RNA sequence: GUAUGUAUUUAUUUUUAGAUACUAACAC
RNA sequence: ACGAAUCUCUUUGCCUUUUGGCUUAGAUCAAGUGUAGUAUCUG
C-alpha cells in the first residue's frame, strides 16, 4: 500500500477519447521557426 | 595534479567568461542595416 | 475560461491529467527517480534470478543507509556483496550533495529575506543544525587521529 | 560450425591507435549526466548535470562560457540541432524545454509526459523531436506547434535511449524490457523488433556512415544493421557491466563507458577490443564514484568527451605516435562463445 | 503486574487504527452476507424464491464480472486443431453446474 | 513435420553477418531516397497537425493551419456534403471523455532469443 | 455452504470482484493471477481460466511458472491439443529456456508417440543449445533402437561441440556396445581431424594427450603394439 | 556445494519423470499418426484414451504429494522454534528467515 | 483520420432506387447503438423529396465485425437479421457460431476494438 | 459547532454499599 | 544377490503467510481534572 513498484504506461492514455479543454500554455506563441545557415 | 601530473591540464572552472547576454550562436545578418 | 467551463460541463473532465512538478511535490519526485535509478543498477549487477523480494530488501537498505548518513553513523551491514555497497554509497553521496546544496541555497535566500515560506525556515534550520553537528564531530575525530 | 571459426581467423582486423587523457575539467556541483556537442563549429559543449544546470564549455581551451539554469531537477539529456539554432534539453521534471541559442532563453515547453523524460533526439530532416522516458512511450513532438503529433506504444518498460534516422526506421528505441524496436512512424507501429539482448539495453549509438546502430546491455555490446534489421556483428566483451554509454567515431571506433570505470574501446568492423583503460577517480572521491555517465566525439572524431560521476568532464585524445611499433592491443583471439 | 500485563498487551498488537478497522468492518460485511443468505434459505423453505441483489454500482461504468467474460483473450490459433477437446470440456462443465442444482456441493 | 513445430525461430537469426567477411558494406541510404521519406512523412504530420488545430474551440487557432464514394458496385454513386453547425451548439455532439481498455492483438510471437551455484554466496 | 444455483452465482461474483480488484491495482504479482485462474478452474469453467492465463502472459511472458501451470491446467482437464498449441507457442517464444522443451518432451513420451519427440529433439538440436540437450537426446535414442541413427546424431553433435569429451563419449558408446570395427575407424576419425585443424588451436594440449592415450591404449587392448607404438610415435613428431 | 542452475535442475526433473514412467511401463508388463486437412492446415493426431488419463492422474498425484510434504514442513516449522519472543506467526517465520541468513 | 478513412457500409436495398444521392457527413455523431463510442454519421434521404431520413446507427468497425449494413443492420449479402443467419449457419455443422455479445460497458467498448471479425461473419 | 461511507423495493414476468472501570463538541 | 515401486523419518538444496515510500527522528509528550450514563465484585 506504498511505494511505486511500477509506473503508469502512457499506452493507456493513448487509447482514451480526447476532452478538448483549451489550456493557457498551448496558446500560440513563438509561431515561427528559425533556420540556421 | 599528481593523479595525472604530466600532460593533463586539471582546470577548475567557476564564474564565467562570456557574459550571459552573448548570443552563443551568432545571428546571421545577411544585409547590412545602416538604419 | 467559460469555454473550458462549458466544454467540461458537456464533455466531462479529462481523464489523463498529467501533473507537473512544483514547489510542493518536488522532494517526492526526487525520491522517486532515485529509488528507480537504484533498482536498475542493482538489478543489472546480479547474475540471474531473484527480483521482488530482493528489490524491496535492497531499497530498504538504501533508506537505512540514508538515515544513517544523516545521523553521521557509519552504516556497515555485517555482510553484503561489495559491489552493491559501492552503488548505494554512490547514490547516497549524490543525494547528500543535493541536499546540502539546497540547504546553502535556501539559507542565503533567507539572509536576504525574500519570500521564504513559514516552514522552509524551520526545515532549513533543521538541515543546518544537522550539518553543523557533522562539522563538529569531524573536527573532534580529526583531533583524535 | 567450425567453418565460421576458420572464417574468423582470416581477417586480422583493422589497426587503430590508442587513446589517452588530455584534459580534466572540474566545475559541476553534481554528476554529469549528458553531453552534446555543437554540430557545426565544434566550438563547445553543452553538458547536463545532476545539479539541474547546464554549463557550456569551450572545446578548445576548456573554459566555461555560460550557464543555463531553468530545470528544477536533474537533466538527463541534451541535444543540439543542426538546421536550427535550438537546443532541446530534457529532465526528470517531466518536461522538454527548447532553448534559443541566439538569446539564451527558454522558448518553448512541450507538455504531456506522465513522468521523467530521459531521452531527446532531433529528427534530421523533419523539424520533429523525439522524446521518451519512464512513460514507456515515445512522443514525436512537432517542433513548431508543440503538439505531440504521434505516440508510439510498444515497449513494456521504461525507454532509455532513442535515435532518429532519415529513411526507414525513423526511430530506434531501447528499453528496460531488453529489446530494441525499429519503428515505422507514419503507420505508427513496430517495423521490427530485436530481442537478442538479455537485460536492459541502456545505450545505443548510430554509426555516422554505415547506417547501423550499436546497442548495449550489461555484458554484451552488439551491433545491428538497420534497413533489414539484421544482426551484423557482436563485440567481444567479458564482464564489463554495466555499459552506460556508446559513441562511434568517424574512423569506425566504438567507445564503451563502464560503470566499473573502464573505458573499453573497440573497432567497429571487427568486434575486437583494442584498448581498455581505467580512469583515476579523483582527489577526495569514492571508489564507487568512478564511472562514466555519458560521452561523445567531436565532429572530427579525434577527441572524446566523457562526463563522469565524480563531477568532472574528461577529454580523451588519440595518441599520435602509435603505428605498429607498440600500439598492438589485445590482438585478436576469438575465444569460443 | 498491571503495567506489565499492559506492556504485554501493547507489544503483541501491531494492527493499527485503520487495519483493525478494516478487519472488523470485513467481519460486519460477511455477517451481512450470512444474514441475507439464511433469509433466502428460510423463504425458500416456504416456497417463495427471492434472488440476491447486486451491490448497486459505485460509478457509472462499473463492471459486473459474473455477467460476462471480462476481457476475453483468445489463447491463440495453433496448428494442432483441438476442436474436439472443447466438446468434452463443455460436457464436463454443464455436468458440473447440472450437479450443483441438485446435490449442491 | 519438423517444419511445423518451432516454425518461427531459426538458426540464422542468432548468427552475425559481418563475422563471415569484415568490410561487408552496409550502404548509407543514398540521397534521393531520403528526399522521399522526408516528403511523405512531412505531409502526413501536416495532416495530423492541421487535423488538430481545426478541432479545438479557438476561432484563433485555425489561422495557423469530393463524392469520393463509389458505394457497393457504384450503382447509386453518392455525393458527400458537410453540414454547417449552429455555432452556439456543441460541435462534435458525441465527443465525450470516456476511458477505454484496448485489447492487445497478438498475431505472431516474437521469439525472445538469447545465447548461480557458488555465486549466491557472493550475491 | 452453497445450496442452489443462485447461491453459487453470488459466490462467484464476490470472489471475482475481489480478485480483479487486486489485479486492477497490481498488474504484477503473478501469484495472484495464478491463484485466480486456479479459482476459475475450480469452478469447472475453462474458458474463463484460459482468458485469465492469457492476460497473465500479456503482462509477463518471461515468467515460466505461469507457463507451466497454464499447461497443467489443460492437461489435468484432459485437453491435449490445447496443451500442444500452447507448447509450440511457448518454446517458440523462449527457445533458450530448457524447462519448456523438456516438459513438452515428457508430455509427448507419456503419450508414447516417438516420432513427434524425434522431430522435436531434431529442431531443439538445430539451435545448438548445449550439452545437456544433446546428451538427453542420445539417451533418448538408446531407449529406442536407431543405432544407425544415434551415429548420425553424434555426428551432428561433435560438429556442434568440438571438444574431446564429446568424441570420448562417441567412442565410449561403441566400446560400451563393444563393436570394434567402427570403433577403430572413429578413433581414427578424431585424431586426423585434430591434426588437420590443429593449427586453428582450439583443442587444448592436454586434450590431445587424453585422446592419444585412449586410441593407443585401446589398440594395446586389441594387441596391436606395432600399431599403438606407431601412433604414439607419429604423435611425437607432430608435436613438442 | 551447492546451488543448482535452473537448467541442470530441469534436466534432473526430466530424468526423474523418465524413471517413474519406465516403472509404470514395467509394472504394466508385470500385470499382463498425423493427418492434416487440405481445407485447413489443422493437424490431427490419433490418441489412446489410456495414458492420457494416466498422465492427468500422474500430474494430480504429484501435485498432491508436493502440497502435502510442504504442508508437513509447515506444521513442524512453527512447532519447532519457541525460543525468542514473538507477537504473531509471521514474526516467528521472519525470525527463522533470520536464522537462515546466519 | 482513423475514424474517417474507412468508408461507410450501406446496403443497396435501403439506399433506394435513385441514381445519384446526396448524403451528409458529420465527423462526430452519436455513439454506436452497440460499442458506445463515437464515430462519423451519415444522413441521407432515399428520395430527394421523401420526408423520412436515414441515419447510420452503428460504427464501421462494429459493422464490419458483424458484416452487416449500417442503416439496416441486416446481413450485408443475404439481407437477414443477424440472429437468423447464425442460426442457418448453425444448422449446418451442429452447435456453434452464436454471436456472444458484450454486457456491461467497457466489455463492449473494449470488444469493438479487436480485429476478430466475429463468429457469424466468417462464413459470409 | 466531524468530514466521509453503507442501506433505504412501492407497483406480484407464464413451470446492601460502593471499587476498579470504559467512554463525554460537557466544565479550566 | 542387485535392479524397480509404494509408505515413513532425518540431512542438504529451494523459501513457501518470511518487515512495500518521502519530508524539520514528520512535530509534540501527562499525575491531568468534576460530574454523569452503562458494565460487575462482595457480604
Ligand atoms: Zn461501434
Ligand atoms: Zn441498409
Amino acid at each position: 500500500h506504498r511505494p511505486q513498484l511500477e509506473a503508469r504506461s502512457g499506452a493507456k492514455a493513448a487509447a482514451y477519447t480526447p476532452t478538448g479543454i483549451e489550456h493557457a500554455r498551448l496558446l500560440p506563441g513563438h509561431t515561427t521557426l528559425k533556420y540556421r545557415k | 595534479e599528481h593523479p595525472y601530473g604530466k600532460e593533463v591540464e586539471v582546470l577548475m572552472e567557476t564564474k564565467n567568461t562570456q557574459s550571459p547576454q552573448t548570443p552563443l550562436v551568432e545571428p546571421v545578418t545577411e544585409r547590412t542595416k545602416l538604419q | 475560461y467559460i469555454g473550458n467551463l462549458i466544454t467540461r460541463q458537456f464533455e466531462g473532465r479529462s481523464n489523463e491529467i498529467v501533473k507537473t512538478t512544483t514547489k510542493q511535490r518536488l522532494d517526492a519526485y526526487y525520491d522517486l527517480e532515485l529509488r528507480n535509478s537504484v533498482m536498475d543498477d542493482i538489478l543489472e549487477m546480479m547474475p540471474e534470478s531473484i527480483r521482488q523480494k530482493k528489490a524491496r530488501t535492497i531499497l530498504q537498505h538504501l533508506s537505512e543507509a540514508w538515515r544513517c548518513w544523516k545521523a553521521n553513523i557509519p552504516w556497515d551491514v555485517p555482510g553484503m556483496p561489495a559491489p552493491i555497497k559501492k552503488i548505494i554509497e554512490r547514490y547516497i553521496k549524490s543525494k547528500a550533495d543535493a541536499w546540502v546544496s539546497a540547504a546553502h541555497y535556501n539559507r542565503e535566500r533567507i539572509k536576504r529575506g525574500a519570500h521564504v515560506e513559514k516552514t522552509m525556515v524551520k526545515k532549513n534550520l533543521g538541515r543546518l543544525t544537522r550539518l553543523w553537528i557533522k562539522n563538529e564531530q569531524e573536527r573532534q575525530r580529526q583531533i583524535q587521529k | 560450425i567450425v567453418n565460421r571459426y576458420e572464417k574468423l581467423l582470416s581477417q586480422r582486423p583493422e589497426w587503430h591507435a590508442p587513446w589517452k587523457l588530455s584534459r580534466v575539467i572540474n566545475g559541476h556541483l553534481g554528476w554529469v549526466r549528458c553531453v552534446a556537442i555543437d554540430p557545426v563549429d565544434n566550438e563547445w559543449f553543452i553538458t547536463g548535470s545532476n545539479d539541474t544546470t547546464m554549463k557550456v564549455w569551450d572545446l578548445a581551451t576548456g573554459k566555461l562560457k555560460t550557464t543555463l539554469a531553468g530545470h528544477v531537477m536533474t537533466v538527463r539529456d541534451v541535444a543540439v540541432s543542426d538546421r536550427h539554432p535550438y537546443l532541446f534539453s530534457v529532465s526528470e521534471d517531466k518536461t522538454v524545454k527548447c532553448w534559443d541559442l541566439e538569446k539564451n532563453q527558454i522558448i518553448r515547453d512541450y507538455y504531456g509526459h506522465l513522468s521523467g523524460v530521459r531521452t531527446v533526439s532531433i529528427h534530421p530532416t523533419l523539424d520533429l523531436i523525439a522524446t521518451a522516458g519512464r512513460d514507456s512511450v515515445i512522443k514525436l513532438w512537432d517542433m513548431r506547434t508543440r503538439i505531440p503529433v504521434i505516440t508510439l506504444v510498444g515497449h513494456k518498460g521504461p525507454i532509455n535511449q532513442v535515435q532518429c534516422t532519415p529513411v526507414d526506421p525513423q526511430v530506434v528505441s531501447s528499453s528496460t524490457d531488453a529489446t530494441v524496436r525499429l519503428w515505422d512512424v507514419v503507420a505508427g507501429k513496430t517495423m521490427k523488433v530485436l530481442t537478442h539482448h538479455k537485460r536492459s539495453v541502456r545505450a545505443t549509438a548510430l554509426h555516422p556512415k554505415e547506417f547501423s546502430v550499436a546497442s548495449a546491455c550489461t555484458d554484451d555490446i552488439r551491433s545491428w544493421g538497420l534497413a533489414e534489421g539484421s544482426l551484423l556483428t557482436n563485440f567481444e566483451s567479458e564482464k564489463t557491466g554495466i555499459i552506460n554509454t556508446l559513441s562511434i567515431n568517424q574512423d569506425d571506433v566504438l567507445f564503451a563507458g563502464g560503470d566499473n570505470g573502464v573505458l573499453s574501446f573497440y573497432d567497429y568492423k571487427s568486434g575486437h577490443k583494442y584498448q581498455s583503460l581505467a580512469t583515476r577517480e579523483m582527489v577526495g572521491s569514492l571508489e564507487g564514484e568512478r564511472s562514466v555517465l555519458c560521452s561523445t566525439f567531436d565532429k572530427t572524431g579525434l577527441r572524446l568527451i566523457t562526463g563522469e560521476a565524480d563531477k568532472s568532464i574528461k577529454i580523451w585524445k588519440q595518441d599520435e605516435t602509435a603505428t605498429k611499433e607498440s600500439e598492438p592491443g589485445l590482438a585478436w583471439n576469438p575465444n569460443l562463445s | 503486574k498491571e503495567m506489565l500485563a499492559e506492556a504485554r498487551a501493547r507489544l503483541l498488537n501491531t494492527q493499527g487504527k485503520k487495519a483493525t478497522r478494516k478487519i472488523r468492518e470485513r467481519m460486519l460485511e460477511e455477517s451481512k452476507r450470512i444474514a441475507e443468505l439464511q433469509k433466502r434459505r428460510e423463504l425458500k423453505q416456504a416456497g417463495i424464491n427471492v434472488a440476491i441483489k447486486k451491490p448497486k454500482k459505485k460509478y457509472g461504468t462499473d463492471i459486473d464480472y459474473n455477467e460476462d467474460i471480462v476481457y476475453e483473450q483468445a489463447p491463440m490459433p495453433g496448428i494442432y486443431d483441438t476442436s474436439t477437446e472443447d466438446r468434452q470440456i463443455k460436457k464436463k462443465f454443464e455436468q458440473f453446474e447440472r450437479k450443483v442444482n441438485r446435490k449442491g456441493l | 513435420l519438423t517444419d511445423q513445430i518451432a516454425k518461427n525461430v531459426k538458426l540464422d537469426d542468432f548468427i552475425p553477418k559481418r563475422q563471415s567477411n569484415f568490410e561487408l558494406s552496409v550502404p548509407l541510404p543514398t540521397k534521393a531516397e531520403i528526399q522521399e521519406c522526408t516528403a511523405r512523412t512531412k505531409s502526413y504530420i501536416q495532416r495530423l497537425v492541421n487535423a488538430k488545430l481545426a478541432n479545438s474551440n479557438n476561432r484563433a487557432s485555425s489561422r495557423y493551419v469530393a463524392p469520393a464514394n463509389l458505394l457497393l458496385n457504384n450503382s447509386h454513386h453518392i455525393e458527400v456534403v458537410s453540414k454547417q453547425m449552429d455555432p452556439l451548439l456543441p460541435r462534435f455532439v458525441g465527443k465525450k471523455a470516456r476511458k477505454v481498455v484496448a485489447p492487445t492483438e497478438n498475431d505472431e510471437v516474437v521469439p525472445v532469443l538469447h545465447m548461480g551455484e557458488a555465486d549466491p554466496n557472493e550475491w | 455452504d452453497i445450496l442452489d444455483l443462485e447461491e453459487l452465482r453470488e459466490y462467484q461474483r464476490r470472489k471475482r470482484t475481489e480478485y480483479e480488484g487486486y489485479l486492477k491495482r497490481n498488474r504484477l504479482d503473478m501469484g495472484q493471477w495464478i491463484r485466480y485462474a486456479q479459482f476459475e478452474i475450480e469452478q469447472h469453467d475453462m474458458r474463463r481460466a484460459r482468458s485469465i492465463f492469457e492476460r497473465a502472459l500479456l503482462v509477463d511472458s518471461s515468467f515460466i511458472p505461469l507457463w507451466i501451470r497454464y499447461i497443467d491446467a489443460e492437461l489435468k482437464v484432459k485437453c491435449i491439443n490445447h496443451a500442444r498449441n500452447l507448447m509450440n507457442r511457448a518454446i517458440s517464444t523462449l527457445p533458450r529456456v530448457d524447462k519448456l522443451w523438456y516438459k513438452y518432451l515428457i508430455v509427448e513420451e507419456s503419450l508414447n508417440n516417438v516420432e513427434i519427440v524425434r522431430s522435436l529433439y531434431t529442431k531443439w538440436c538445430s539451435l545448438e543449445p548445449g550439452v545437456n540437450a544433446w546428451n538427453s537426446f542420445v539417451d533418448f535414442e538408446i531407449r529406442q533402437k536407431n543405432w544407425n541413427g544415434v551415429r548420425e546424431i553424434y555426428s551432428k553433435y561433435v560438429m556442434a561441440h568440438p571438444q574431446m569429451q564429446t568424441w570420448l563419449k562417441w567412442v565410449r558408446f561403441e566400446n560400451r556396445h563393444g563393436n570394434t570395427e567402427f570403433t577403430r575407424s572413429v578413433y581414427s576419425l578424431a585424431i586426423d581431424t585434430v591434426a588437420n585443424l590443429q593449427n586453428l588451436q582450439i583443442w587444448s594440449d592436454m586434450e590431445v594427450a587424453k585422446l592419444v592415450n585412449s586410441f593407443a591404449h585401446w589398440e594395446a587392448a586389441q594387441q596391436e603394439y606395432e600399431r599403438s607404438s606407431a601412433l604414439y610415435q607419429i604423435a611425437i613428431e607432430k608435436w613438442p | 556445494r551447492g546451488g543448482i542452475s535452473y537448467d541442470q535442475l530441469a534436466k534432473l526433473s526430466y530424468e526423474k519423470t523418465l524413471r517413474n514412467l519406465a516403472t509404470q511401463t514395467q509394472n504394466s508388463s508385470k500385470q499382463d499418426k498425423v493427418q492434416k486437412d487440405t481445407k485447413t492446415g489443422k493437424i490431427t493426431i490419433a490418441d489412446d484414451d489410456k495414458l492420457v488419463n494416466k498422465l492427468a492422474v500422474s500430474l494430480q498425484s504429484e501435485s498432491k504429494k508436493r502440497y502435502e510434504a510442504r504442508k508437513r514442513q509447515m506444521q513442524n516449522a512453527k512447532t519447532l522454534y519457541g525460543v525468542e519472543s514473538f507477537i504473531n506467526d509471521k514474526n516467528k517465520q521472519f525470525n527463522e528467515k533470520l536464522s537462515r541468513e546466519s | 483520420d482513423e475514424i474517417n478513412e474507412p468508408p461507410p457500409n450501406i446496403c443497396e436495398q435501403c439506399l433506394g432506387d435513385e441514381a445519384n444521392i446526396r448524403m451528409t457527413k458529420i465527423p462526430q455523431g452519436s455513439e454506436c447503438k452497440i460499442c458506445t463510442l463515437p464515430f462519423t454519421l451519415y444522413h441521407f434521404k432515399t428520395s430527394k423529396r421523401s420526408n423520412n431520413i436515414i441515419k447510420t446507427l452503428i460504427c464501421v468497425r462494429c459493422a464490419t465485425q458483424r458484416n452487416i449494413c449500417q442503416c439496416c443492420m441486416l446481413d450485408s449479402r443475404w439481407h437477414i437479421p443477424i440472429q437468423l443467419r447464425d442460426h442457418l449457419i448453425s444448422l449446418v455443422n451442429e452447435e456453434n457460431v452464436m454471436t456472444e455479445e458484450a454486457k456491461n460497458d467497457m466489455m463492449k467498448r473494449f470488444l469493438s476494438l479487436k480485429n476478430v471479425k466475429l463468429g457469424g461473419a466468417q462464413i459470409t
